[PDB]
């Protein structure tokens, strides 16, 4: 039906937003790891 | 040395993760309608 | 309708793939938190 | 200091990731039969 | 029309699946990055 | 001690993430056309 097609379209849109939210997560995980590398190189390495 | 604190970025990731979970619930709700 | 049913099944599987990824991201947070806590409670006292 | 050991958490992440790959394989299989 | 809307949906899902596979690749490499931080701490900081 | 540098692998994560964004762009475009 046309209703079932519209529903499947709505479902895939919601699924795509879920993936966009996970993409945002990955972007911030890169930043968190980079901040750990920075802290190590800017503070622990010289102390030792 | 002063302590590392990445709690702010980790909170952002947790927030994005929670938002992702709701969109998946919404997708499955729509499929439940078929 | 048989194709509508298969598309529904496909999106259902995609959604499960995304739930599995959500669980991986959940544990990546735990992993990074664990590195922070080890630096602070084991290296930084030194 | 004892050394850091996050193999347990890394193993969990790997398992979730492998299971994700299989769900995508199943989705694509359904799509191929359309 | 029906098989065209059906064919567009099928391709939208194929695209979404490839988005998820790229996220899977990024998570694979995040594991590597985090393990590298673990390995560097145990070979350069914990002996040192 | 030699600094820790994970820029190579971080660049690989970035690249996968930019590809992911393009597939989602393409998925949305297809849905817009229905």
């Amino acid at each position: 039906a046309r209703s079932d097609i519209e529903k499947l379209k709505e479902a895939i849109r919601d699924t795509n937003k879920a993936v966009q939210s996970v993409q945002s997560s990955i972007g911030n995980l890169i930043v968190a790891i980079k901040s750990v590398q920075d802290y190590v190189n800017k503070e622990i390495v010289p102390s030792i | 040395l002063d302590p590392i604190d990445i709690s702010i970025v980790l909170n952002k990731i947790k927030s994005d993760l929670e938002e992702s979970k709701e969109w998946i619930r919404r997708s499955n709700q729509k499929l439940d309608s078929i």
